[PDB]
């Protein structure tokens, strides 16, 4: 049998579908990782600060607390591996798929985080 | 009270020699002599009776045969093959398994060894200073890039930082709580660990309660830092490893260092 | 709404590193267990799938969820049937599982992707096996056409057509399918419904089962007073299994820790069957139904219950030690994109042997022209017949030599 296939193939064929990085102002005075510039990062990328902290925790075994703008995170972490981490979080936790856009806002939507784009309005998975 | 450990395995990192089932890494002729001869000589020099040898799932009798034939020692050796190791863990998993056989202090010495330094003086040092862990460092060749990091303190001789540069973070990473205590620290770049290990009695209990050991180097000696908070209870001197420097040529083999040993030998 | 269970078995086979499990998942819904103590034991695929057609034509009808709100229909779909999928790996080493699947299977699925070479030996071998084990219902599917141009696919199709001419099986439908897009499943379902005739289900001969995955189904820290039996997730070959049967685990486990191999088989009784969502008394064969037997949770761990078989009190599965294999050797070694001639066997060497549903290491005892005896370290067994695929050590990882037949 080789008659109802071409149409299917045709149908299949038919149905087929960054300067935003902020400069991190951090001095390498260690023991505890101090990020004072993180508020700016949160602002520019339209993000809640806590999510970034959580991501950092997930990445490497750290323990600290949130302070209003500035972070006190345990560990002598730098401004290049931390930078790498930041870059990573800006390639799988900010970028979209359907349409690559600049403005992406954070919304707490119930316990797991799901962010929305300001240009179109689409729910994207924010966990990996 | 007194016992020595001999670690045996199989090569995976080296390029060529090891692919055949008949010939293992334990019996290799580098220069018309077996590789394990040196270790045997060292043991003889040291004078010990009870020595237990550990072996993986592969080769069960060949090693025994090697031990028997050709070779001076005249000691009682005991060889065992547990069936839990999968190569992907090397000796930590063996150590965890074998614990009731241990009576006192134990010496750890793998098969991959080339030695020229005096033997008994390490043991004596271990005995005297009364500490948990002891390791040695030897320089790289001077005769005609990033390698691995070490730190030294001397006035007592102690180790502070021993983390390798495999998954290295681009800037230097230490701790100030470990730096404010012991204000003077010297950064070592040329020195390399030569697999010499000495251990005490107060380590047997911690292995069963909390398994954390990796590669016999990554987290075998690295949990020692009693700083900032301290939550884990110690078993009953502060938990600190020691490090001593040596001048003479005695080195390890793991990566691209097999053809150089031959050169060193033939002069 | 009360739902009926599976009666017809559909099997999906292809080639290694192409994707079959994913495809199965896409077809059905829920993620499979295979690939420390739970889930993993041996490479397989199990998930529940629903046949509910809404008629108020073309291709689009079927949906993943029981509640239908996607094309434009407010009402419920009519009762047709139910299916449970058994996925077998398309490896040269892993052939035993495929063979096992074959005897069970009523519907077959073949997969060819547009990235590798046109002539394929493994697929041909599979086809031959199918032909041998009394089967006619074969369906051809195309794996990936996403990065393909326009004419290449056509060329591939032509090549396929050219290939399938001098074979027993001829009545075969061809469908282009996707795995990641979550579309083009309704059409597949329709094809499954229409083309294949209702297979006269029957229960006789000798009921047989094949446990691929072992489970300890309990909450982390279960109390003494309330304990559940060890669930053995196994695909039933033939014969309807019901509540109230005496089961044996055939191969036998090494209990001495000198080492003896000769031991009596372990007996167990059924407690409860797990299928779809709601509990059922009977079990119609043709799916990996979780059979809850009186086995300890310590036994059902990882690398011990790899492809161990389950049978009724007195049957023919049977225990084995060195195993009896009659091998047929090929001319030259196949797999490399360097080629070497096949050498004669050498005494005392570690080689991997795959019979029935097992993937375990073995040692060579005797050297002969056609027959071979091998000693097993970890449990292994055989069903009714089923072929053997041998894998030998040449360079680092395991390599194929040829196919074989069991004389028992």
């Amino acid at each position: 049998v080789g008659l109802p296939y071409s149409e299917l193939l045709s149908r299949f064929f038919n149905i087929l579908r960054k300067f935003r990085i902020p400069p991190p102002v951090c001095l390498r005075d260690g023991k505890k990782t101090i990020f004072s510039n993180i508020q700016d990062i949160a602002e520019k990328l339209h993000r809640s600060p806590e999510h970034l902290i959580q991501y950092l925790f997930a990445e490497l075994g750290t323990s600290g607390s949130v302070d209003g703008k500035r972070l006190v995170i345990k560990g002598k972490f730098q401004s290049k591996q931390m930078e790498n981490v930041l870059r990573r979080y800006i390639l799988e936790y900010v970028t979209c798929k359907t349409c690559k856009s600049i403005n992406t806002e954070l919304k707490r939507e119930n316990r797991l985080f799901f962010m929305v784009c300001k240009s179109c309005g689409s729910t994207r998975s924010v966990s990996s | 009270s007194i016992q020595a450990f001999v670690f045996c395995g199989k090569g995976s990192n080296l390029a060529p020699m090891q692919h055949s089932t008949r010939l293992p890494k334990a019996l290799l002729p580098i220069g018309n002599r077996p590789m394990i001869e040196y270790v045997l000589d060292w043991c003889d020099q040291a004078d010990f009776k009870e020595i237990s040898v550990v072996a993986p799932v592969d080769e069960i009798e060949l090693i025994e045969s090697g031990l028997t034939s050709f070779l001076n020692s005249n000691h009682s050796h005991h060889l065992q093959d547990p069936k839990k190791i999968n190569f992907i863990s090397t000796g930590e998993s063996l150590q965890k398994e074998l614990l009731p056989r241990i009576n006192g202090d134990f010496v750890i010495l793998p098969c991959d060894f080339v030695t020229d330094i005096p033997p008994q003086v390490l043991v004596d040092q271990f005995r005297n200073r009364d500490d948990n862990n002891l390791a040695m460092t030897i320089y790289y060749k001077n005769s005609l890039k990033q390698q691995q990091f070490f730190t030294v303190y001397s006035e007592i001789l102690l180790d502070v930082y021993s983390q390798r540069d495999v998954t290295k973070t681009k800037y230097l990473q230490i701790r100030s709580h470990l730096l404010w205590n012991y204000p003077n620290l010297t950064v070592s770049t040329k020195l390399l660990n030569s697999f010499i290990y000495f251990c005490s009695f107060e380590l047997c209990q911690l292995l069963k309660l909390g398994p954390q050991s990796m590669s016999r180097q990554a987290s075998f000696k690295d949990p020692f830092t009693g700083n900032q908070q301290q939550q884990n209870p110690p078993t009953t001197i502060f938990i600190l490893p020691n490090e001593t420097l040596f001048i003479r040529a005695n080195n390890l083999n793991a990566y691209m260092d097999a053809n150089r040993f031959v050169l060193k030998i033939k002069s | 709404i009360i739902n009926r269970q599976a009666t017809i078995n559909i099997g999906t086979i292809g080639h290694v590193a192409h994707g079959k499990s994913t495809v199965v998942r896409a077809i059905s819904g829920v993620q499979t267990v295979r690939f420390l103590e739970r889930n993993i034991t041996i490479k397989l695929g199990y998930a529940n799938a629903k046949i509910y057609k809404c008629q108020e034509s073309f291709k689009s009808d079927k949906e993943i969820s029981p509640k239908c709100q996607r094309p434009g229909c407010p009402g419920r779909y009519k009762l047709v049937r139910h299916v449970s999928f058994v996925d077998c790996p398309g490896h040269d080493i892993l052939m035993s599982t495929m063979l096992s699947g074959a005897a069970v299977m009523d519907a077959a699925l073949l997969l060819i992707a547009g990235n590798e070479s046109c002539p394929q030996p493994q697929t041909s071998e599979h086809l031959a096996a199918i032909e041998i084990m009394k089967l006619k219902h074969v369906i051809i599917l195309q794996n990936k056409v996403d990065l393909m141009r326009e004419e290449s696919a056509l060329e591939h199709q032509k090549s396929i057509l050219k290939f399938i001419r001098g074979t027993i099986a001829d009545g075969a439908p061809i469908v282009p399918i996707s795995a990641q897009l979550k579309y083009n499943i309704d059409a597949v379902n329709e094809f499954i419904v229409k083309t294949i005739p209702v297979p006269p289900r029957d229960f006789m001969i000798s009921p047989r089962l094949i446990v691929i995955r072992s489970f300890d189904v309990n909450k982390p820290g279960a109390e003494i007073e309330d304990l559940k039996g060890g669930v053995a997730g196994g695909s039933i070959l033939n014969g309807v299994f019901k509540l109230g049967d005496e089961i044996e685990i055939r191969p036998g486990i090494v209990t001495k820790d000198k080492g003896k191999i000769q031991c009596k088989p372990i007996f167990s009784n059924i407690v409860s069957l797990f299928a779809e969502q709601n509990d059922l008394k009977f079990a119609v064969p043709g799916g990996l139904i979780g059979v809850g037997t009186k086995v300890d949770p310590t036994l059902c761990r990882a690398d011990r219950l790899v492809g161990q078989v389950v049978g009724a009190k007195g049957h023919l599965p049977n225990i084995y030690t060195d195993i009896e294999i009659n091998y047929f050797l090929l001319r030259r070694l196949l797999g490399v994109k360097k080629q070497a001639k096949v050498r004669k066997l050498e005494p005392n060497e570690v080689l991997m042997v795959n019979i029935g549903s097992t993937a375990t290491g073995a040692r060579v005892v005797a050297v002969k022209a056609d027959m071979a005896r091998l000693q097993l370290t970890s449990p292994a067994c055989t069903e009714i017949n089923e072929k053997i695929a041998l894998s030998r050590r040449i360079e680092k990882h395991w390599r194929l030599i040829g196919w074989a037949t069991i004389k028992k």
